[PDB]
This record gives structure tokens, C-alpha cells and sequence, in this order.
């Protein structure tokens, strides 16, 4: 007989950097 | 303008529910309030809080904007 | 359980109620109109409302048959053995008679088919959407869903032939949860002196099980006062009223349990001066809670926002205090910066989150500490970080008025850089009213000093108009600041004397010379230049008129 499995890898985000001018 | 006339309703509930009250403490010691529309005193003095809500800067900032 | 069970929400009851029976008792009228009704319902709404309970009452009472399936039930680890399960139960609910199915938790098992990546799940939805409709799709058999997040649902289960009808079962109103309090209340064993009016008048957002919730405890309350078992103590126990009001102070809604604020204890006695601006605060907070039909009579909504600005330390954060102690409404600190997230998004992310459970619990209030911090003007930082101030600001401006419901959302601000602000949140609409809370003056000064010494002996002869008329620019910091030090030097001569006491009660006030050397180093706290900088500031708000 067959069977199933479950599977749950992982997840990418995107990250917001912060800059500094010199006017 | 939405201000002004909720301040007016505003100082109008205040004259409604003092009057009841009143009428409540009287009673203990029918129409709901002395008049159940608001009169011109309530717009009289809700003049004296409103403000204007741009300042000439951004009408002129939005002026230009038009113009260009 | 029955239909005297489920209480504040007439309308959902008789809808459902009618469309489970009438099409099962009388089927020759539904054959006289034509057409045939709808069949399957999905009952939403925020969690803790009734839900479960409606399906209850509805198998107790309908003698038909009932089959029930929780979400999770189905799944099983052999392969295609899922559908068989599916089709089993709905091949014996048909088989034997007309039929009720209730799924409960349906966002389990019928996802949006579009953002999941399983496979089981996929061929689980679409055997769903094959038995609902279809060749043989289904013969006299109901079907009712509940759910949590009608959101997370395929939109193709979600029309006519599935899923025709949505009940919305949502939060009660006054008059729902006197109802249900009476309905709760209608087993035990209660004083005459309880009257359930008030307290469900002053459960602001208590939904279905929190009124069980605050039922249990005050229970509670009352069984351990009269435990400090005999017949004698078994009967008589009496549920005072009392115990109602502390189990109201105590409990607080499931919704705003996450974000429950600190218990800091003030009251209005404690805010010196400012007499004008208190009784302001309660007009236009209490007058729209306690008396809509006045506000309907005239066909107005109320106000809602309002903006403190001024020197730092003359009370608005003590304003803020006083009203989340000392008012009805639900309370919802928010601090300024905290809501900022490194991530893409995340900060509007929290900002509707928290303006859903403000209007969610309402009447709530909000207080937005230091909204200078996330709300500045727009467009005027050159290196930014992608806008993400720029996007906060906007998303304060759709929450606070966009396509919302106006129901009662009180939002207070409190900067002392009101030049910083966005003039697109100043306009009437978002905070309409824009108080100065200015310096003491010497009445004010003496009502603070008053204020802060409320709790603290002093000498008899220690009267304080010498130092109300000596202190002149100073702030309530600084009023508190000179009793602290008068204090402590007080606390140094107990200490020396306990000191002396012991070498081989002593002091029981604040001398006169305590305050006396203790108002050397007083000192006013705001410069001239941020005073000239604040009176600039209201000339110029004066100068439109
Ligand atoms: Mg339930
Ligand atoms: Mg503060």
C-alpha cells in the first residue's frame, strides 16, 4: 500500500535599510 | 465647516441634558429639552474654536501646482 | 440547549433557524414556489460569538439527522484516503434520511488553493467542490460551515451552490449582552441588590463567552469570601453585587487581551489645575458613550480626536493616565516608535492590526504618545529608507479617515513639537481639537502642590501660598521635583535620628525648613526660548482669526 507525507521547507523576507546623506 | 457644526451639535447636547437634569432634580423635589432645535446661540459661541485647517503656505504650494 | 441559549443576535438566529427548518417541514410550499433554497451557510465572525453554539442548539433541536466534521478530522496518512473519508460522510448523511452536515473550523480544510503549495490539501478542496456540486451533487441535506477568517477561503467554494448565504455573527451591542447576561444569570442564585442593566451598560467589549467569563469569576469571588461542609454555608451564598464589580475591574475583553495596559493607578483629584481642560476631556469622551440618541436626534456623529501640545511635564501624559484610569471606554496604549518593523511592510502591518482591535472592542480610545515620532511631515527626508515613514503617515491617515464605519474610535495625541506634525492630520476629521495646555499659573501651581501632597503629613502651620507665589515659570515636573527633595532631606534627618536612637517616632512631617533648604536648587525646567517658541506657535494659530 501507498502513503503520504507532509512537508514544510522554509520562507525567504525581504528586509528596509536606513541611509545617511552628507547634503 | 463639519467642525463648527459639531461643536455647535456638541454645546447643544450640553444645553439638553442640563436642562434635563434639572428638570429631573425639580421633579424629585413631556417635552425633552427647552427646544430641540439648535439655536443661534450655539453657533454664536461654537465661533469662537474653529480654526483653518491649510495654511497659505500649502495654498500657495498647490496654487503653483495648478499653475505649472 | 436550545433557542433560550444563544441570546443578542435575533436576526442570525431567525435566519438560520428558518432556513433549517422551513425547507424540512414544509417542502410542498418550496415545491409551490419553484425554486429550491439556499442550502449551505457559512457563519463568520470574530472568535467566542456563538457560532459553535448555534450548530449546538440546532442539532439539539431539529430531529433530523446531524453529522459533524472538525477540520483536521478528514486528513489521514494513506494515500486518496481523505476523499474517501468525504464521500463516505456525505454517502451516509444521504443515505438514511435528510440530513444536517456542520463543518466546523472550515479554513482547515478549504484553503485559497492559490498560496498553498501541499498536494493532499489541493485534491481535498477540489473533492469538496465536487461534492457540493455537480452530477449528483447533493438531495435534501444541509450544510453549515463556521469560520474564524472568511478571508482564507477559495472564492470558487464561496458561491451559489456551495456556500449561497454568509451570516455574520458579530459582536452584540447593549442591549446583546443584558440579554445574554440574563440568559447566564438565569441558574444561579443571585442578591437582590445585582442590576445586570449597569453592568452591561459598562461592558464596553465583552463578547458571548467573556460575560460567561465575568459570570465564572465573580461566582468565584463570592465562593472564596465565605469560605474563610455544612448545610449553613452550602445555601446562602449570595452573589453580591460587589462581586460583579470587581470581577468587571478584574477581567478584560479577549480581544484587547494581547495589548492589556499596565494597571497605573491615578485619578482626576491628582491632576492639579487644567479644571477647564478636565471637564472638556469628560464632555467629549462620555457624551457620545453614554447618550447616542441625542447625538441621532440631532443626526450628527460625535467628535472624536484631539491633540495636547505644549512645554514637557505639564501633564499631558498625566491626562492620559487619568483618563485610562478613570472612564468607561476601553483603553489602548500605543507607544510611538514601537510599532516600526525592520521588515517591508510590517509597520502598517501593525498599525491596522491595532486600529481592528480598537474598533473591534469599541468605545475604545487610543493614545498616540509622541505622535511626532511616526507621524512627520511627508517628503522631507532625502535619504530615507525607501518611504517607510512616508507609507506610516499615509496608512494614519486612510485608518483615521478612509472608507471606515465612524463607530467610536477617540484618538489623543500627545507631542511637544506640534510645528513636526503633518498638517494633513491636523484638519478637522482626524484631530479636530487641538488643546494648549499651558504653563501654571499660581492657583494652578497651589492645586498641584495639593495634588502631589494629598497622601503626605505636613507641619499644620505649612501653608503653601508663599511657595506657589515664590516658584513662577516652573512646570508640574518641577513642583514634583521640589517635594521630592523636600522628601528626601526628610528622609535624611529620619535616618540620623534613627542613627542617634540606636548609637547608645521621630520625625512624623515635612518641616518647614525641609522645604526651606529643599528649594535651593529648585529650578524651571523650560527655557525662554521654548516658551517664546510655544506662544509663537498659538499667535500663530490665533493669527487666522
Ligand atoms: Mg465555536
Ligand atoms: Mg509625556
Amino acid at each position: 500500500a501507498a502513503a503520504a507525507a507532509a512537508a514544510a521547507a522554509a520562507a525567504a523576507a525581504v528586509a528596509v535599510a536606513v541611509a545617511v546623506a552628507a547634503a | 465647516l463639519l467642525y463648527i457644526v459639531q461643536r455647535a451639535a456638541k454645546y447643544a447636547i450640553k444645553d439638553s441634558i442640563e436642562a434635563h437634569r434639572q428638570h429631573e432634580a425639580e421633579k424629585e423635589v413631556p417635552e425633552v429639552d427647552p427646544v430641540p432645535y439648535i439655536t443661534k446661540e450655539h453657533f454664536a459661541e461654537a465661533m469662537k474654536t474653529a480654526k483653518r485647517s491649510v495654511s497659505d503656505a500649502e495654498l500657495r504650494r498647490y496654487e503653483a501646482y495648478s499653475q505649472q | 440547549v436550545g433557542y433560550d441559549d444563544i441570546g443578542g443576535c435575533r436576526k442570525q438566529m431567525a435566519q438560520i433557524r428558518e432556513m433549517v427548518e422551513l425547507p424540512l417541514r414544509h417542502p410542498q410550499l418550496f415545491k409551490a414556489i419553484g425554486i429550491k433554497p439556499p442550502r449551505g451557510v457559512l457563519m463568520y465572525g470574530p472568535p467566542g460569538t456563538g457560532k459553535t453554539l448555534m450548530a449546538r442548539a440546532v442539532a439539539n433541536e431539529t430531529g433530523a439527522f446531524f453529522f459533524l466534521i472538525n477540520g483536521p478530522e478528514v486528513m489521514s496518512k494513506m494515500a486518496g484516503e481523505s476523499e474517501s473519508n468525504l464521500r463516505k460522510a456525505f454517502e451516509e448523511a444521504e443515505k438514511n434520511a435528510p440530513a444536517i452536515i456542520f463543518i466546523d473550523e472550515i479554513d482547515s480544510i478549504a484553503p485559497k488553493r492559490d498560496k498553498t503549495n501541499g498536494e493532499v490539501e489541493r485534491r481535498v478542496v477540489s473533492q469538496l467542490l465536487t461534492l457540493m456540486d455537480g452530477m449528483k451533487a447533493r438531495s435534501n441535506v444541509v450544510v453549515i460551515a463556521a469560520t474564524n477568517r472568511p478571508n482564507s477561503i477559495d472564492p470558487a467554494l464561496r458561491r451559489f451552490g456551495r456556500f449561497d448565504r454568509e451570516v455574520d455573527i458579530g459582536i452584540p451591542d447593549a442591549t446583546g449582552r443584558l440579554e445574554v447576561l440574563r440568559i447566564h444569570t438565569k441558574n444561579m442564585k443571585l442578591a437582590d441588590d445585582v442590576d445586570l442593566e449597569a453592568l452591561a451598560a459598562e461592558t464596553h467589549g465583552y463578547v458571548g463567552a467573556d460575560i460567561a467569563s465575568l459570570c465564572s469569576e465573580a461566582a468565584m469571588q463570592q465562593i472564596r469570601e465565605k469560605m474563610d461542609i455544612d448545610a449553613e454555608v452550602l445555601d446562602s451564598l449570595g452573589v453580591t453585587m460587589d462581586n460583579f464589580r470587581f470581577a468587571l475591574g478584574n477581567s478584560n475583553p479577549s480581544a484587547l487581551r494581547e495589548t492589556v495596559v499596565e494597571s497605573v493607578n491615578v485619578t482626576w483629584d491628582d491632576v492639579g489645575g487644567l479644571d477647564e481642560i478636565k471637564e472638556e476631556l469628560k464632555e467629549t469622551v462620555e457624551y457620545p458613550v453614554l447618550h447616542p440618541d441625542q447625538y441621532t436626534k440631532f443626526g450628527l456623529s460625535p467628535s472624536k480626536g484631539v491633540l495636547f501640545y505644549g512645554p514637557p511635564g505639564t501633564g499631558k501624559t498625566l491626562l492620559a493616565k487619568a483618563v485610562a484610569t478613570e472612564v468607561s471606554a476601553n483603553f489602548i496604549s500605543v507607544k510611538g516608535p514601537e510599532l516600526l518593523s525592520m521588515w517591508y511592510g510590517e509597520s502598517e502591518s501593525n498599525i491596522r492590526d491595532i486600529f481592528d482591535k480598537a474598533r473591534a472592542a469599541a468605545p475604545t480610545v487610543v493614545f498616540l504618545d509622541e505622535l511626532d515620532s511616526i507621524a512627520k511631515a511627508r517628503g522631507g527626508s532625502l535619504g530615507d529608507a525607501g518611504g517607510a515613514s512616508d507609507r506610516v503617515v499615509n496608512q494614519l491617515l486612510t485608518e483615521m479617515d478612509g472608507m471606515n464605519a465612524k463607530k467610536n474610535v477617540f484618538v489623543i495625541g500627545a507631542t511637544n513639537r506640534p510645528d513636526q506634525i503633518d498638517p494633513a492630520i491636523l484638519r478637522p476629521g482626524r484631530l479636530d481639537q487641538l488643546i494648549y495646555v499651558p504653563l501654571p499659573d499660581e492657583n494652578a501651581r497651589l492645586s498641584i502642590l495639593n495634588a502631589q501632597l494629598r497622601k503626605t503629613p505636613l507641619e499644620p502651620g505649612l501653608e503653601l501660598t508663599a511657595i506657589a507665589k515664590a516658584t513662577q515659570g516652573f512646570s508640574g515636573a518641577d513642583l514634583l521635583y521640589i517635594v521630592q527633595r523636600a522628601a528626601k532631606y526628610a528622609i535624611k534627618d529620619s535616618i540620623e535620628a534613627h542613627r542617634q536612637h540606636e548609637a547608645e517616632d521621630p520625625v512624623p512631617y515635612i518641616t518647614k525648613e525641609h522645604f526651606a533648604e529643599a528649594m535651593k536648587t529648585a529650578k524651571r525646567s523650560v527655557s525662554d526660548a521654548e516658551l517664546r517658541r510655544y506662544e509663537a506657535y498659538s499667535q500663530q494659530m490665533k493669527a487666522s482669526r
